[PDB]
């Protein structure tokens, strides 16, 4: 529709100033460009411990989750003497593997560009003309001449004088929906577990579904093959599957029946991050230097990775 | 005195005249989008409303070339659009699913 | 060759006000003033309706109005 | 035509060439982003697209959806501006539409399309239209109006040189486009120069024309003096406060910014025109041709010479005749008009 216009209609010159120098055209491709795009900066690099997550909260495939893509399948058919500890370590098949490119030693910053993170003064129900207004003032509220979001902004769990400013606190269920989020900006992992074993919870030790345990551990793991040790071979495995009931922990997690949960914190990283807010540094560094500069310097700072953060999907977009 | 004349002036060289022949087949669009007989039906319509409409306002012209039945580029794309991917098996002798 | 016509750009002078409202002035003549500033629009705030529409329903109601 | 790049070559005329085999089109093919669309959405997209190109053949446009960019682009070999002006002018004409086939849940149609492509030769951007304003004239009497005939009708100035421009046979597809463009030169009395025609009429005294100009000014030419203007000479006038002059109120400008001017600055030119021209346009009742730019002196006079020479005396207006002689003489032999005008009124 755009190029059918273009190839009809010449230019005309019209005898008044640049836009490139008035406030509400620089005001205005900023938000277009840098609205919800911020940087977050660890106290110092500590990745994501473990390669395993045990999450029993997130409903299995048997709507569409997020998780889905990290989950390890339990197939009946393998290779003869195949093991976990081969291709996916010390996880437990029928969980979820995290893959080395999420649990970088360098990473320092995340950078994330998505509207999913913001307290309650935010709401899709009111009006974008709304809601523009609300961040803009809210973002000259909490800010002093400099790009650094004030301490206030953040939420309780990312610093001691956080009071959610801006920010929500993260949540149980958000780890389903929002995988590369957690594991990047968490400042510790909790565990969620179904599964006899843990925190020493014995069979016995208990003082449709009811009180039983999600998955139970069987005897060892082990294939067997009728002269043909190279495709086709029956697996035992050293957990039970969960795809006949595939809704257990999700059910569990909202009480619609007592069962015994396990949940264990593990510490990350330091409660003491630092947030920059690149609409904020847009308008500021448009006053120095002029927008045409300023935009093509923060378009490739997008890019730093090599995948552009602003075209990734809104609850996705999430980089070290 | 004067005024200003805002409005481009074009000096003509020449005029290059033209004949295209747009084809439209709904069978053809039909195959592509996996419609249902319901739909097809809905497509018919729809075709038919827009294009009778055009035909209703607009009285025949005489354009001095040739026929275009007589041009190739007539004939081969007009067997294409009718007869692209009908074929005829002939079997050895006449033998039915048993 | 780069056309650029200056047909609305020929007398070399230009009269320009700070507000709409000043169009009204009574000591004003018959002539042609411009608002000195630019107004800018983004369509996505404009066109409420797709806002609160999904998948191909939001991109054929933005096709008609293009 | 055997192909569209035959149409530039150089010992053409200018007329209307047809290219000799149709361009054959299929709808299907063309549109690409049906192909990939399901159910309904590809159904309702195709009814968008067929409901804007029937809106472009009521008002004789082209709907270029079904015409590659690059291939007329390349045939044609003009610039990515020239591309836009020619898009732009050219008109459609719909000469059959056939049905073809008819089912239930099928059918086929046919549509003939002639196109009409004008092919530019030059394309002018900066351009002023003419407005004669002419002088006012006080002959043996009589108020006469004068006027040149200008030999153009637009002055162009794209950067420093100025041009004048004379049409013929122009119409308006959005653009003016005319067959014929001859360039001028402004009128003079040299061999550089245009000899042009000037043309003498009688007005109703007093005389007075006030256009209001755009910027702020104010265009007068008037028999009678008032706010110090003088009269018979016209002139751009503008004031520092609000005031009454000729019956109407000239107020003062708004302040204006300064930009880059392009202002035509027309020659200076000395025009003689005859003695008795009052005479001449009154015995004519209509507007009369009365020299040249550049006429001599000896032929001139030898124009209304004969034709003014047989107003002779006659025996039933002696008195009428005696106080035309006067007002005739005045300038020439002041001491005989008063005497002429003595026996006059005797
Ligand atoms: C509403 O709109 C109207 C327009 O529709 C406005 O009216 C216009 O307002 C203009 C002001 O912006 C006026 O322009 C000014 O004209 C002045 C007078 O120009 C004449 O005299 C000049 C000097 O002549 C004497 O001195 C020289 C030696 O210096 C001797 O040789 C002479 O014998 C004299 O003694 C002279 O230079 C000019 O000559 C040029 O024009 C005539 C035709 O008019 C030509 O025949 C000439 O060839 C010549 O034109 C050519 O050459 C000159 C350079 O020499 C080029 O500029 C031309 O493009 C062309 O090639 C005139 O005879 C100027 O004095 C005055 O100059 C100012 O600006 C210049 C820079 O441009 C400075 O250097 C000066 O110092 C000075 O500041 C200016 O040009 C328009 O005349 C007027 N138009 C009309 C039709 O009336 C109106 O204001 C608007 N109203 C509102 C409210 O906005
Ligand atoms: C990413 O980061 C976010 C944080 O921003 C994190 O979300 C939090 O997740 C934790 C862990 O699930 C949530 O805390 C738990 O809440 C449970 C419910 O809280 C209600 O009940 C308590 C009282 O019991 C009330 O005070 C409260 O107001 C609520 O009504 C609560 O049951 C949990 O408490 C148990 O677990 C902790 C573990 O440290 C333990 O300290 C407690 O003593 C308590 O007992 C333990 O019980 C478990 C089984 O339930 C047992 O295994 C264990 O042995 C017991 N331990 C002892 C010592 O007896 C706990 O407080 C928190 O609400 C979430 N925050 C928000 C804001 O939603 C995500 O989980 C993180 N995601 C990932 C993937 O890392
Ligand atoms: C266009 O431009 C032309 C050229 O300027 C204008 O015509 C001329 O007008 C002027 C001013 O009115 C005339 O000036 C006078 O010249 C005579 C002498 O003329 C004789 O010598 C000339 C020498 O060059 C010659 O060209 C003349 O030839 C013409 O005339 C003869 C005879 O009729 C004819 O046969 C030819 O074919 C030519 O047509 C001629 O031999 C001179 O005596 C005058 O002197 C008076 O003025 C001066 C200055 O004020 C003063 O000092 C004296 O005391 C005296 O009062 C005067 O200089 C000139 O003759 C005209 N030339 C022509 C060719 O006609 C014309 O008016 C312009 N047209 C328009 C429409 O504006
Ligand atoms: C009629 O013609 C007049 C010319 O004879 C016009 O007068 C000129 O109008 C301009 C308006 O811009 C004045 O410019 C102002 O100048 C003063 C300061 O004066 C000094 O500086 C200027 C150049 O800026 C210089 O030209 C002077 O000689 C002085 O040295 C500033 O305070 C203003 O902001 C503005 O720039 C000209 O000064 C003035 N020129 C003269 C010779 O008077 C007059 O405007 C015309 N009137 C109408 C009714 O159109
Ligand atoms: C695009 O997708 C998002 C994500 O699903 C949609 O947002 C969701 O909208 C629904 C319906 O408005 C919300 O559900 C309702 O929430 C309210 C308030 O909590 C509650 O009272 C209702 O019972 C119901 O649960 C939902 O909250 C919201 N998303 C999330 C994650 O909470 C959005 O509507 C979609 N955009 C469209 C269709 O244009
Ligand atoms: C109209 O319906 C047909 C029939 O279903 C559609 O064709 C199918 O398109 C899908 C998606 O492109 C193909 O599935 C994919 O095939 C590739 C290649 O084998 C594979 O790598 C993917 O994992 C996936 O299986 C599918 O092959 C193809 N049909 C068949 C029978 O194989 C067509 O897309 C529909 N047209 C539309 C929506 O316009
Ligand atoms: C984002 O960064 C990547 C990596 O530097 C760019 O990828 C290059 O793209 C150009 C396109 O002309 C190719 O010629 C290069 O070969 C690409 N390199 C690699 C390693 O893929 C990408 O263009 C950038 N994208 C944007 C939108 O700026
Ligand atoms: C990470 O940083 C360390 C210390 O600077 C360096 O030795 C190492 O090469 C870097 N890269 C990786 C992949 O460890
Ligand atoms: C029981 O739990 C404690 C937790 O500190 C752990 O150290 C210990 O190894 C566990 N013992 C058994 C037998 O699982």
């Amino acid at each position: 529709e755009m190029q059918s216009l273009s190839d009809v209609m010449i230019d005309f010159e019209i005898p008044l100033g640049d836009p490139r120098d008035q406030e509400q055209y620089i005001h205005r491709k900023c938000y277009q460009e840098f609205a919800n795009c911020y940087l977050v900066k660890y106290k110092e690099p500590k990745p994501w411990p473990k390669e395993g997550l045990i999450a029993d909260q997130c409903p299995l495939p048997g709507n569409r989750q997020s998780i889905w893509d990290y989950y390890i399948k339990v197939e009946s058919i393998r290779p003869a003497n195949w093991t976990t500890k081969s291709k996916y370590g010390q996880a437990r098949l029928g969980s979820f593997y995290i893959p080395s490119s999420l649990r970088q030693i360098n990473v320092s910053h995340v950078l994330f560009c998505s509207d999913q993170l913001y307290s309650k003064w935010y709401n899709i129900e009111n009006t974008i003309e709304q809601n523009e207004r609300f961040l803009l003032n809210k973002l000259n509220n909490l800010t002093s001449g400099t790009s650094v979001l004030k301490k206030r902004a953040l939420p309780k769990d990312w610093s001691s004088q956080g009071k959610n400013a801006l920010f929500r606190e993260i949540n149980v269920l958000d780890i389903c929906s929002k995988p590369e989020s957690v594991i990047l900006l968490n400042t510790s992992y909790y565990s969620f577990s179904l599964w006899e074993g843990d925190c020493n919870f014995t069979k016995d030790m208990i003082s449709p579904y009811a009180c039983r345990f999600w998955r139970s551990k069987n005897e060892k793991e082990e294939t067997k093959c009728r002269d043909g040790e190279t495709k086709r071979c029956l697996y035992y495995p050293l957990w039970d599957s969960p795809e006949s009931t595939y809704d257990f922990g999700y059910l569990a997690y909202q009480k619609n029946f007592p069962s015994p949960i396990c949940i264990e914190q593990q510490k990350i990283r330091d409660q003491d991050y630092e947030v920059y807010s690149l609409y904020q540094e847009c308008k500021i560094a448009s006053k120095a230097y002029g927008i045409d500069t300023v935009l093509f310097s923060l378009k490739n700072f997008l890019n730093y990775t090599g995948t552009p953060v602003n075209e990734m999907p809104n609850a996705r977009a999430f980089v070290g | 005195y004067y005024e200003p004349h805002p409005e481009p002036i074009v000096v003509k060289e020449r005029v290059l005249g033209l004949s295209q022949i747009l084809m439209i087949n709904s069978e053809n669009i039909a195959n592509n989008a996996n419609l249902t007989q319901e739909v097809k039906k809905l497509l018919t319509e729809m075709v038919n409303e827009e294009m009778q409409s055009l035909s209703d306002v607009m009285i025949d012209f005489e354009i001095p070339l040739g026929d275009p039945r007589d041009q190739e580029q007539y004939i081969h794309r007009k067997c294409y659009q009718e007869f692209a991917n009908c074929y005829l098996v002939k079997y050895k002798e006449p033998k039915p699913w048993p | 060759a780069k056309l650029r016509s200056m047909g609305y750009a020929l007398t070399g002078a230009v009269q320009t006000l700070s507000q709409i409202s000043d169009i009204n002035d009574e000591n004003l003549q018959q002539g042609i003033y411009l608002l000195r500033d630019h107004v800018i629009t983004l369509m996505e705030a404009t066109l409420h309706d797709i806002s609160v529409m999904e998948g191909m329903f939001a991109v054929q109601h933005l096709h008609t109005h293009l | 035509l055997s192909q569209i790049s035959d149409i530039n070559d150089e010992n053409l005329q200018q007329g209307i060439y047809l290219l000799r085999d149709h361009v054959i089109t299929l709808m299907e093919a063309t549109l690409h982003d049906i192909s990939v669309m399901e159910g309904m959405f590809a159904v309702q997209h195709l009814h968008t697209h067929l409901n804007h190109l029937k809106t472009m053949l009521l008002e004789r446009r082209i709907d270029w959806t079904y015409m590659s960019s690059t291939w007329l682009q390349q045939q044609l070999q003009k610039s990515d501006d020239e591309m836009k002006v020619i898009k732009r002018i050219a008109r459609s004409l719909v000469y059959y539409v056939k049905q073809t086939h008819s089912s239930p849940t099928a059918t086929a149609w046919e549509i003939g399309l002639y196109y009409e492509l004008v092919i530019p030769k030059h394309i002018y951007l900066n351009n002023w239209n003419v407005v004669n304003i002419g002088h006012l004239v006080k002959s043996a009497g009589q108020l006469t109006h004068v006027t040149i005939a200008h030999p153009y009708e637009i002055i162009n100035k794209e950067c420093v040189e100025t041009i004048y421009l004379h049409l013929e046979d122009c119409t308006r597809q959005d653009y003016v486009i005319c067959d014929v463009v001859k360039i001028v030169q402004p009128c003079g009395n040299s061999s550089d120069t245009s000899d042009c025609p000037v043309w003498a009429e009688a007005v109703k005294e007093p005389f007075v024309q006030v256009n209001p100009l755009k910027n702020g000014s104010y265009l007068v030419l008037a028999s009678s003096t008032d706010c110090q203007i003088p009269p018979y000479v016209p002139s751009i006038v503008t004031v520092n406060e609000t005031t009454s002059c000729f019956g109407l109120d000239f107020k003062r400008p708004l302040v204006a910014e300064e930009r880059l001017s392009f202002e035509p600055r027309l020659p200076n030119l000395q025009l003689r025109l005859p003695h008795l021209v009052g005479i001449i346009a009154k015995i004519k009742g209509i507007k009369i041709e009365v020299t040249s730019s550049g006429e001599s002196i000896k032929e001139q006079i030898e124009r209304a010479k004969a034709e003014l020479l047989r107003l002779d005396i006659h025996e039933g207006d002696t008195p009428a005749w005696i106080q035309q002689l006067a007002a005739a003489t005045k300038d020439v032999w002041p001491a005989a008009a008063s005497a002429l005008q003595g026996i006059g009124n005797f």
